[PDB]
RNA sequence: CAGGUGGGGAGUU
């Protein structure tokens, strides 16, 4: 799957351009209007010339659907917890269509100078690259940022890592924006114990923070009872993708808006 | 993180000139947006204001990129390094050179634009003057010099080499 | 003397249809007791005239030469209105991402 | 500005002179000098039609609320017969150089609603 | 008030 970049070319030029390509390419489903599903290509997809000029990002459609969820607003102040690869800032930055702020955060130099020459190919003017630790950023480095999004990597220490990542996105998330305070909280994994043990962790540690409906069109309902473990009724309101149900790598996507 | 001297920013003055004319005042000053070149390590970024402003809280060690480079400042205090200003020069571009599919590989490849593969041109090219190289679906390719002017090149071998390549696309990738 | 004369027709018109002139009129040397009255039913006829268009997706890009020409020159309140309205125009010409084809959702905005 | 286009037009041969007709349109919001200098700014060899015609058009667009049907009409059909195959000068656009004082990121719909009746067919000819 | 940035400036080796 690859996403074209609405601020390089429209999809409908980018179809017509794999179409003489020779690549076959189709919309992926009906909640992206953009990503485009490649079945045969005779000629190499990341060689392409639109490619190489930015046209097209090979992005997942589980990652992109992250940005969909964080529904990121012109002019305002979105600052992710992991930039790494950098398909999701630029698929947020073509929501954005270059306005705002974006605050790009990779923790590891080597995916950032990755993240860095992608966002150049793609032309994003408005992203900042930074280096610096996604627990800290929120006290140390800058917080108050309109939209957060916390693309957390995804067993016990990964969970307690992913908890405090989202303690810091909550806390770096301004409740007082005119945009509103929206923290979109994305995993890799379908685990129960790194997705709804962690949003139930976050939402006991901050009361201030309330989970809403991520605005999926597809992904199952978050459990509300595994087993002994039983999450709060809000947690139902995450969206769950699986490969034998959507088709689509597992991830797990939740909302949460800041009040105080 | 540095704010320019006043030699560096003239050096860079006349290499921006060199391809884009007086156009570089439009994108020096701009009211809607105070969008301004700044001097980080070697590579000069034109960022805004507010990335400046978010920028200023990033270490000058730990910010390694930011905005769009205009190409790494060298010991001779040279441009285009970097072809990341391709796109904002595109919309500048005093003189274009639209070159056919036969040369459009070659050109991304590196290779210099031969007289054959020379589609169209803007008929007011001047030799040893920079000039932006483009495709037939008016995309831009990259940095190409041209040597020779379009008085001389109406009539010549397809043999011949009109404008050198310096710079591409392909460069991203590559 | 005939600016009341020209501001009733202005009304009757606006009630018609239902901002040239009326720009003139509020930048005319009189307008820029007497004064303040035809200032003030100047202002209530372009609210009226905004009022009237403000359901066109375009309302705020036919305020625009109003609203440049207002700044230019109650007449903070009136153009305080006009740049919010501007405004939600804009928003929801942004929201109505709709073709130019499906031109219900643009007649169901309006 | 015609005066200035007109020097520049001379065969075997001015951008605040362009950013002057531009900003001068919406004080003018005479018809005949108007659509003389376009008709001059789209015969220029390769001046034009690079993405920055559509951004002027764009307030040619707006402000051509007023004025009489004809001329609203032979405005619009100078960029109709124009060989660019730009299509959103009418709607949504690039960003709006140039002093700006527009949308950077419609006028036909309330076009039709006019008094001259021909405005409306004229609107849905263009659409 | 706290934090970031800070061969920009001042001071130490």
């Amino acid at each position: 799957t690859i996403r074209t970049n609405t601020l390089k070319t429209q999809r409908r030029e980018l179809a017509q351009a794999l179409i003489n390509r020779g690549v076959n390419l189709e919309p992926i489903g009906k909640w992206s209007k953009v990503g485009l599903q490649v079945f045969e290509s005779q000629v190499p997809i990341g060689a392409t010339p639109e490619y190489l000029a930015g046209h097209y990002i090979l992005q997942a459609a589980s990652s992109f659907l992250p940005v969909m969820a964080l529904a990121p607003q012109p002019n305002e102040r979105i600052l992710d917890m992991s930039s790494a690869p950098g398909g999701k800032v630029t698929y947020v930055a073509a929501l954005q269509k270059n306005t705002g702020i974006i605050f790009a955060n990779d923790s590891n130099k080597a995916r950032t100078k990755a993240l860095s020459a992608n966002i150049h190919r793609l032309g994003v003017r408005n992203a900042i690259v930074c280096n610096y630790d996604g627990r800290k950023f929120p006290n140390e480095v800058i917080g108050g940022f309109d939209r957060v999004l916390l693309d957390a990597p995804c067993f016990d220490t990964l969970s307690h890592l992913q908890r405090q990542l989202l303690l810091s996105a909550i806390d770096s998330v301004n409740a007082d924006s005119k945009t509103g305070g929206f923290i979109v909280y994305s995993t890799c994994s379908i685990t129960v114990d790194e997705d709804e043990a962690v949003i139930q962790y976050a939402l006991k540690k901050r009361p201030n923070v309330k989970l809403v409906s991520t605005g999926l069109e597809f992904g199952r309902e978050g459990f509300t009872r595994f087993r002994e473990k039983r999450f709060h009724p809000s947690l139902k309101l995450t969206r769950r993708y699986y490969p034998h149900v959507h088709n689509i790598d597992g991830f797990f996507v939740a909302k949460l808006k800041k009040i105080s | 993180m540095r704010p320019l001297t006043h030699e560096e920013t003239k050096t860079f003055f006349e290499k921006l000139a060199q391809y884009i004319g007086k156009n570089i005042t439009h994108l020096i000053d701009r009211p809607d947006d105070p969008h301004c070149f700044r001097l980080q390590k070697d590579r000069v970024y034109y960022v805004s204001e507010r990335a400046m402003k978010m920028a200023t809280s990033v270490a000058r060690q730990n910010l390694m990129s930011l905005g769009i480079c205009f190409g790494k400042f060298t010991k001779t205090n040279k441009f285009r390094l970097h072809i990341t200003a391709l796109d904002y020069i595109a919309q500048y571009a005093r003189y274009k050179i639209w070159v056919k599919s036969n040369g459009e590989m070659p050109f991304l490849y590196g290779n210099h634009v031969l007289k054959a593969h020379v589609g169209r041109i803007t008929d007011d090219t001047p030799q040893h003057q920079g000039v932006v190289i483009y495709s037939m679906n008016d995309t831009p390719l990259g940095f190409g010099v041209t040597a020779r002017s379009t008085l001389e090149l109406r009539r010549l071998e397809p043999t011949a080499i009109v404008a050198f390549h310096q710079a591409d696309v392909g460069e991203y990738l590559r | 003397q005939l600016f009341p004369m020209r501001f009733h027709i202005i009304r009757s018109l606006i009630y018609l249809s239902r901002a040239p002139s009326l720009f003139e009129v509020l930048d005319s040397s009189y307008v820029s007791v007497y004064q303040d009255g035809l200032i003030d039913q100047l202002l209530e006829l372009l609210s009226e005239y905004y009022v009237l268009y403000a359901t066109d997706i375009s309302f705020p890009e036919l305020v625009i030469p109003a609203i440049v020409r207002s700044k230019r020159f109650g007449l903070l309140t009136l153009v305080n209105r006009l740049e919010q309205q501007s405004k939600f125009m804009t928003e929801k010409r942004n929201q109505q991402k709709f073709a130019p084809i499906d031109s219900d959702s643009v007649e169901q905005f309006a | 500005v015609s005066t200035a286009f007109e020097i520049a037009s001379a065969q075997g041969v001015l951008g605040l002179f362009v950013q002057r007709l531009y900003k001068i349109i919406f004080p003018f919001s005479e018809m005949e000098m108007l659509l003389k200098c376009f008709q001059v700014f789209f015969f220029k060899s390769k001046n034009i039609s690079s993405s920055r015609l559509s951004s002027f058009s764009k307030r040619l667009a707006i402000a051509s609320m007023q004025l009489p049907e004809h001329s609203a009409s032979a405005d619009l059909a100078l960029l109709k017969k124009l060989l660019s195959r730009y299509s959103k000068l009418s709607r949504l656009l690039t960003s709006e150089e140039q002093i700006g004082d527009g949308i950077y990121n419609y006028e036909p719909f309330l076009l039709k609603n006019h008094y001259s009746p021909a405005v409306s067919q004229s609107a849905k000819e263009l659409l």
